[PDB]
């Protein structure tokens, strides 16, 4: 039936810079709030300001001299850092930018107080787009994520609920998230993502735990160029045994937009429909559901994506036909809310998914 | 090659101050053929990747559990004996190739192998 | 005994080598030292003999620091584990602690030209530049809101506390960068002069800074419009160019696979495979054909020799005579060997020139099929989200481009096939045709870039099919069989006449016994057509 959701927005953090060049732009989200506001989603969904998470709440799972660190450096006193900021992988990939670590508090806080809300029952549904960095480790940064706050938010959640469950369907492995609960039985990480001489270069089909935590760790690696049929004949089957197996209390799903057709750098071959298909899966079994923003470089393509998602959250049917907002240029020539696919060769064969899934099966058949 | 990055960083700027396995060339299957070990097809309907130890040709969907990605280095194919010795991770891989290295001299030695066969073979032990 | 002799015997053949055969040799001594128990030297053994049931049945009788997963390394024991001050109880019982994973790659990496075309790299470029001009701007609007905002609130109480009023570095909003970021661009290296000045005395600097972004942002404003308009047709140059991936390969891949040569390579490699298999002597039956092909439609048939013969009409060297002679090879005798003019079979006995005839016709009829099947889908989609469209109370449930009429999305179809006579004719460019072709149909378009050099092809089999001797008598001869009968029939009558069918396939092999034979079956079931040829 239709469900109150919880949306959190700061109105900031579409001015925080990146750098020049760099495919990470946090742009994207003002202008997915910006549709929300365009196709009148604001009247029936609850929006909030997020409060910032301040340092005592990041060092739940993050080192304190990582986050002093974090706190310190500036880009005016990049020189008395040098030591450190090779330490800590803070330089090219994930570079200094002025209000980093407001950026990193608006984005934790966000999902904190998403997880939060879900702990006290005042809602079924958080949504929060800033979240999603789920490659920063616990005293470095990595994959232009510095502080991790789906790790923080499942912290939270951990406290009322006894079995988390994590799902993750960018194109990217999370690998910091899949090692933070590598040896426990209390999350189980699912994850999908392309395998192969491509960014982290973790996350193979027998990595699947450690100790107490064995058997609660899935992956599957994939090829270039799936679609969204052999998405949805291999997202659904596996996420009922899942589910049916582990039998969660809660679950935390990473929208990641990268692995959309046309992204900067993914190499799938998603539409926005094949991508919010997950969603409507996982909202089928009426779980307390936490749903995160993460990659995606195409800014247009995750602006539409994340506002179909939440448009599918609230249960509501929004017209095909864009309306006007203040980013319109950027969806032309066509201004449409759904996007084509290429017509690139889908290197993902039927036998080879039919052997994944079928060894994806019998690891998931050994839970207790 | 018109970009009008120029003009926009400019337009706000701060003011400041002053090989046999393979097709062909034009793109053919090379006969004679050589075919996968498990299905017994060329490499017409997928590429095939050669074992360097054993001639054995591997298609990467026909493996068990099949490879994702082309493997960069020396590749393994499962037809061999190594991996029950992979068991063990201790020991390095001087003492495994010594190990190996034991049986590379006489490699033929039928005789005495199925010498042996016949020897364990025996139901009732001697 | 003899039996052991046998199996050795029959693996040593059915390996096919001497190393894998040595390779087996060598795990069944390692299991004779001692070292192997019986269900660990099965499930060696397996992957050598895992597919003939029959050699693994006869062999189950005969017997009667820490690393975990691929990528992840154990930490150090004695490693001073960085000191964290929130953790609780649940942090302490479920944060992973000995295990750690190091990212091999990085993002960003060498992908400019890995695989995208170079229609993406221009709209990223755009992207980003607009990216740029577009964060620039909101950073100064959102700073004059929030000047505005103090100013407002400055301007509503006593004078003798305006002098006292005083602002922070976040210039009175929420964050501490933004503001005098915005400062900063806009004033260059007099910004900290600025920023005090505006923290010191609010009252007498707000409105001048105000105004000066003011002033910036209309600046900004018409220029990002003037930006704006040269963006766009760009997009427009861009879009769906940028969808197809495969017109520049398809192009050269397609000219290449249909020469006489890569057909005849496509059925030798098969044939040569089931060769290899038959020496090998697994569990194959030995009446299977090589290569299956499926028509799915006589419409597209007639589409087809329609397009042939408009083409072939306005040839220059071919003559009256032969004009004829190919219609009626084409209108005539193709249909009767289809059986346009169930388990019903035909069999047609063919040398080179006929099988590589076959293949192109196959090849142009799965085409058409296609561009139709996708009209039909469009036209479909189509009329589904208007029927949908219309239904919808939208946010109630708690310029642009004309769509084409349903009309023009029902005469695609025939709109194709009238370019393809003028491409054919000579009337239209081959750029314009793709860029028709790929507003049309989008991303399936390219299924039709190179089909007049598919149909030129065509006419030239057709044309030898006339003058060669051997392909006169190749089809005299199948009539003249099947007068008798003998050649095609019913699918139950074959053991009846299956001798008599042997001696039509003795002839072939009496009449091109220096040139390759080929045995093509036309099978009839629920309106396809299935066409297995195998090489003799
Ligand atoms: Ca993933
Ligand atoms: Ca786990
Ligand atoms: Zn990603
Ligand atoms: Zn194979
Ligand atoms: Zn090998």
């Amino acid at each position: 039936g239709k469900k109150k959701v919880c949306y959190y927005y700061d109105g900031d953090i579409g001015n925080y810079y990146y750098g020049q060049g760099h495919p990470m732009k946090p742009h994207r989200i003002r202008m997915t709030h910006n549709l929300l506001l365009n196709y009148g989603l604001y009247r029936k969904m609850e929006i909030y300001r997020p409060h910032k998470a301040t340092a005592e709440e990041m060092t739940k799972y993050h080192s304190d001299e990582y986050i002093k660190f974090l706190r310190s450096i500036r880009p005016d006193n990049m020189s008395e850092y040098s030591k450190q900021m090779q330490r800590f992988n803070v330089g090219e990939d994930c570079p200094v930018f002025d209000g980093l670590f407001e950026f990193c508090q608006l984005s934790t806080g966000g999902s904190v107080a998403g997880a939060v809300k879900l702990n006290r029952q005042q809602t079924d549904m958080a949504v929060n787009w800033a979240g999603g960095l789920h490659h920063a480790k616990k005293s470095e940064a990595s994959g232009f994520c510095y502080v991790n706050d789906i790790v923080l938010a499942i912290l939270e959640l951990l406290k009322y609920h006894q079995r988390v469950l994590y799902i993750d369907i960018d194109i990217h492995h999370g690998d910091g998230v899949e090692e933070a609960f590598y040896t426990t039985d209390r999350v189980m990480t699912v994850s999908f993502h392309k395998y192969g001489e491509y960014f982290p270069g973790t996350g193979d089909l027998r990595d699947i735990g450690a100790g107490k935590g064995k058997y609660y760790a899935v992956n599957f690696p994939m090829r270039d160029g799936i679609d969204d049929e052999s998405y949805g004949q291999i997202f659904k089957p596996i996420i009922s045994k899942v589910m049916e197996m582990y039998q969660p209390s809660a679950v935390v799903l990473q929208c990641g937009a990268d692995s959309l057709s046309g992204d900067r750098l993914g190499c799938f071959n998603l539409t926005v429909k094949g991508h919010a298909k997950c969603v409507e899966v996982v909202k089928t079994f009426n779980l307390p559901l936490l749903m995160l923003g993460g990659g995606g470089y195409t800014i247009r393509n995750v602006a539409r994506c994340w506002t179909y998602e939440t448009a599918v959250a609230l249960d509501c049917e929004i017209p095909n036909e864009l309306p006007y907002n203040d980013y319109f240029e950027y969806f032309g020539p066509d201004f449409k809310l759904h996007i084509s696919p290429s017509n690139m060769t889908n290197q993902n064969t039927p036998e080879y998914m039919e052997k994944i899934k079928q060894r994806l099966f019998e690891n998931l058949r050994m839970l207790p | 090659s018109g970009g009008l990055m120029e003009q926009i960083q400019a337009l706000l700027a701060p003011p400041k101050t002053d090989t046999q396995h393979e097709l062909d060339h034009n793109g053919l299957v090379p006969l004679p053929v050589k075919v996968c070990f498990t299905c017994n097809r060329s490499c017409r309907v997928a590429p095939l990747i050669q074992c360097d130890y054993c001639p054995l040709l591997f298609h990467m969907d026909c493996l068990e559990p099949p490879l994702t990605a082309m493997p960069l280095g020396r590749w393994m194919c499962p037809n061999h004996i190594e991996h029950v010795v992979l068991n063990q991770k201790n020991m390095t891989l001087s003492n495994r190739c010594q190990v190996f290295d034991r049986f590379q001299d006489t490699v033929s030695q039928h005789v005495v192998k199925v010498d042996f066969l016949n020897r364990i073979h025996k139901k009732h032990p001697p | 005994t003899l039996q052991e002799f046998s199996f050795f015997d029959k693996v040593r053949r059915v390996l096919k080598s001497q190393e894998v055969y040595e390779n087996f040799l060598r795990c069944i001594a390692l299991f004779n030292q001692e070292l192997v128990s019986g269900s660990e030297l099965l499930q060696l053994v397996s992957p050598f003999l895992g597919k003939f049931p029959e050699l693994f049945a006869q062999f189950k009788s005969f017997l009667g620091c820490k690393r975990i997963g691929s990528s992840y390394r154990a930490l150090p024991k004695t490693y001073q584990q960085p000191k964290c001050s929130g953790r609780t109880a649940i942090c302490k019982e479920v944060l992973n602690d000995t295990w750690v994973s190091f990212p091999s790659w990085s993002e960003d990496s060498t992908f400019v030209s890995s695989k995208k075309t170079p229609y993406e790299e221009q709209l990223h470029r755009c992207e980003d530049e607009r990216f740029e001009l577009d964060v620039v701007l909101e950073t100064n609007l959102a700073t004059i809101r929030v000047l505005e905002s103090v100013q407002k609130k400055l301007s509503r109480m006593a004078p003798e506390d305006q002098e006292k009023f005083r602002l922070d570095d976040s210039l009175g909003g929420t964050s501490e960068v933004i503001q005098r970021r915005a400062i900063y661009r806009i004033y260059g290296d007099k910004a900290p002069e600025i920023i005090e000045s505006l923290k010191k005395n609010p009252v007498t600097a707000v409105p001048v800074v105000l105004k000066r972004l003011k002033a910036k942002e209309e600046e900004w404003r018409e220029a990002q419009q003037g930006f704006n308009k040269i963006w766009r047709e760009q997009y427009e140059k861009a879009y769906l160019k940028s969808l197809d991936h495969q017109a520049v390969n398809f192009k050269q891949n397609d000219t290449k696979a249909l020469r006489s040569k890569s057909l005849l390579n496509e059925i030798e490699s098969v044939y040569d495979e089931h060769q290899e298999q038959h020496s090998e002597g697994r569990s194959a039956p030995s009446s299977e054909p090589h290569l299956i092909f499926v028509y799915e439609d006589r419409q597209i048939l007639e589409d087809a020799a329609a397009l042939i013969s408009y083409y072939v009409k306005r040839q220059p060297a071919i003559q009256k005579e032969d004009q004829g002679t190919i219609h009626q090879l084409l209108h005539q005798f193709v249909p009767s060997l289809f059986f346009s003019q169930d388990d019903v079979y035909s069999l047609f006995f063919a040398n080179n020139n006929w099988y590589f005839f076959l293949r192109l016709h196959q090849t142009l009829c799965s085409r058409l099929l296609k561009i139709y099947r996708q009209a039909q889908k469009q036209l479909l989609e189509y009329r589904t989200e208007k029927e949908r469209e219309k239904l919808l109370c939208e946010g109630r449930r708690e310029l642009r481009l004309k769509q084409p009429s349903e009309v023009e999305l029902e005469e695609y179809y025939p709109a194709f096939l009238d370019m393809v006579r003028s491409l054919l004719e000579g009337s239209i460019d081959p750029t314009q045709y793709e860029d028709t072709l790929r507003e049309m149909f989008t991303i399936h378009a390219y299924v039709g870039f190179t089909m007049d050099k598919l149909v030129q092809n065509i006419a030239r089999q057709l044309h030898h099919l006339v003058s060669d001797d051997v392909c006169l008598k190749v089809v005299e001869l199948y009539l003249n069989e099947k007068k008798r009968g003998a050649a095609g029939g019913n699918l139950s009558s074959r053991c009846v006449r299956a001798a008599r069918e042997t001696s039509y396939q003795w002839k072939a092999e009496r009449c091109m016994a220096d040139e390759n034979c080929f045995k093509v079956m036309f099978l009839q079931r629920k309106g396809q057509v299935i066409m297995t040829i195998e090489l003799l």
